[PDB]
């Protein structure tokens, strides 16, 4: 449950 | 098989990993990587950054095991050990925060 960040994808 | 890491820290906590980032002086792109407080089994890549807002801060992604072995935080970046994950993400932030600049001192 704690926050973690994604790597964010572009198309 | 070769057998060899600074920038492990085992069981590890986030909120005890952050003080250890934290620290005066580090840089943005500081890290270490710990055994997951939440996914059992999974690892976490903890990363000191900034911004205007937060000021100092954290970072945490989760590095995902792949079922019959190898890690990715992104699943179009895979990687047979923690090592090459860590060798790769040092060369190119690739999607992270930055790049991992220097591991926990
Ligand atoms: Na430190």
């Amino acid at each position: 449950e704690p926050q973690y960040e994604e790597i964010p994808i572009y198309l | 098989h070769h057998s060899s890491m600074e920038w492990y820290f085992g069981k590890l906590g986030r909120k005890d990993a952050e003080r250890q980032l934290l620290s005066f002086g580090n840089p943005r792109g500081t890290f270490l990587i710990r055994e997951s407080e939440t996914t059992k089994g999974a690892y976490s890549l903890s990363i000191r950054d900034w911004d205007d807002m937060k000021g100092d801060h954290v970072k945490h992604y989760k590095i995902r095991k792949l079922d019959n072995g190898g890690y990715y935080i992104t699943t179009r970046a895979q990687f047979e050990t923690l090592q090459q994950l860590v060798q790769h993400y040092s060369e190119r932030a690739a999607g992270l925060c930055c790049r991992l600049v220097v591991p926990c001192h």
